[PDB]
């Protein structure tokens, strides 16, 4: 139930509200629409995108030492 | 007077701030991403607030309505039912009345008592 985000100086923040662990003063499936399943298909595509051996032609990743080239490069 | 008592009510038993005249001695910035200032001002006040006894008592008072509004953000409610608790805030009628007798400090205590229940109960069970 807590949703952390992290950053590039390695903190790490709480997401939103913290909700309570389901109390409420009191004296159904959460499944995804449309929007919502193509934005998390996209979300998967852009994560397998986003490996350091696929980051082919990138300037986020790092070359190999004594190689100068990339590592998808080398592959 | 009339329409300064029922705010000053709805700031102790709510907690909601509507102060689109400057008028009420209190308003919240944000109108720290989370902690909102909140700031007294001191030419809109009902009293001196200069001793030690008045400034406990609008220490008193904010404290209440910061909580009333922590609770309100929380549960996601726009008001808070009289019926969550046991304690019952009756509206300001006589300004004149509330300023010269103890009313006023009892009806502080007893939502300010309502409100520290409320949140110790919301912080140890949920």
């Amino acid at each position: 139930q807590f949703d952390l985000i992290r950053l590039n100086n390695g903190t790490i923040e709480l997401n939103g509200i913290l909700t309570p662990k389901a109390e409420v003063l009191t004296k159904i499936e959460k499944t995804l629409n449309i929007d919502e399943l193509e934005s998390v298909h996209n979300t998967f595509l852009t994560n397998i995108l986003s490996h350091k051996l696929f980051a082919t032609n990138t300037s986020e990743i790092s070359v190999g030492d004594y190689s100068g080239q990339p590592y998808p490069t080398s592959l | 007077s009339q329409d300064y008592c029922t705010m000053l009510y709805e700031w102790l038993t709510q907690g909601i701030l509507n102060d689109p005249y400057q008028e009420f001695m209190t308003y919240d910035d944000l109108e720290r991403a989370w902690d909102t200032q909140y700031f007294i001002r001191k030419d809109v006040l009902l009293r001196d607030c200069d001793s030690e006894e008045d400034k406990n008592l609008l220490f008193k008072m904010l404290r209440t309505g910061i909580l009333l509004k922590v609770v309100r953000a929380s549960l996601q409610i726009p008001t808070i039912p009289s019926n969550s608790s046991d304690i019952t805030i009756q509206e300001i009628n006589d300004f004149a009345d509330l300023m010269e007798g103890s009313n006023l400090e009892l009806y502080v205590d007893k939502c300010y008592s309502r409100a520290n229940e409320i949140f110790l109960k919301l912080f140890f069970q949920g």
